[PDB]
This record gives C-alpha cells, sequence and structure tokens, in this order.
C-alpha cells in the first residue's frame, strides 16, 4: 500500500515528447599531378 | 456477495472476490531511434614512361 495516501489532488493526462535529430555530411577530393621530360640531342658533321 | 458498482467508461463490472483492485491505469511509452551512417573511399592513379 505504499507509504502515504492522497490527501487532495488533480486527475488527467500527460503528455510529453522529446524529438531529436542529429546530421553530419563531410566530402572531400583531393587529386595530384606530375609531368616530366628529358630530351638530348648530338651529332656532328656524319654522326 | 459483492455487487458493489465497478465501472469502466459506461460498462459496469462485477468484480471477483479474488481480486482487490482491476482499475484502467492507462499509459504509453513509444520510442524510435533511427541510426544511418554511410563511408565511402577513393583511390586513383594513372603513369605512363615512353
Ligand atoms: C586516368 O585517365 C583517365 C583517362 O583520361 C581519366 O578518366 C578521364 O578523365 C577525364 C577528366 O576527368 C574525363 O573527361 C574522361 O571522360 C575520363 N575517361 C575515363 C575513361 O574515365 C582518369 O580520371 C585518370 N585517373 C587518374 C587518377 O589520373
Amino acid at each position: 500500500y505504499g507509504t502515504h495516501y492522497l490527501q487532495s489532488g488533480s486527475l488527467g493526462g500527460e503528455y510529453r515528447v522529446l524529438f531529436y535529430v542529429d546530421s553530419e555530411k563531410l566530402k572531400q577530393n583531393d587529386f595530384n599531378s606530375v609531368e616530366e621530360k628529358k630530351c638530348k640531342s648530338s651529332g656532328w658533321h656524319k654522326f | 456477495g459483492g455487487c458493489s458498482p465497478h465501472y469502466i467508461l459506461n460498462t459496469r463490472f462485477r468484480k471477483p472476490y479474488n481480486v482487490e483492485s482491476y482499475t484502467p491505469q492507462t499509459q504509453g511509452k513509444y520510442e524510435f531511434i533511427l541510426k544511418e551512417y554511410e563511408s565511402y573511399s577513393d583511390f586513383e592513379r594513372n603513369v605512363t614512361e615512353k
């Protein structure tokens, strides 16, 4: 039977809402390009 | 015996001798959890010798 009895009070209804949203987005692009050449020429006059 | 008036809404009930109370203590708890996760990773190379 518990510890107390109700001497007075109100009756009715309780309505509660908790609603939570958490979005994260990440996009990352890394690009690297390397171009190298050598050229050489030798000759005299015939070679 | 018994035959004390017990009502729920307009419907009146006869309580069993054994039962101390049967009472409409209405309550409701909803719970919704949605977790979506994505990962993508891309790797390329292009390499040439002449
Ligand atoms: C490797 O080379 C290919 C071909 O050039 C690259 O794909 C091309 O990229 C260009 C520019 O983005 C587009 O216009 C072409 O339509 C693509 N063609 C094809 C078949 O994919 C590709 O991006 C290069 N990758 C690296 C890492 O250098």
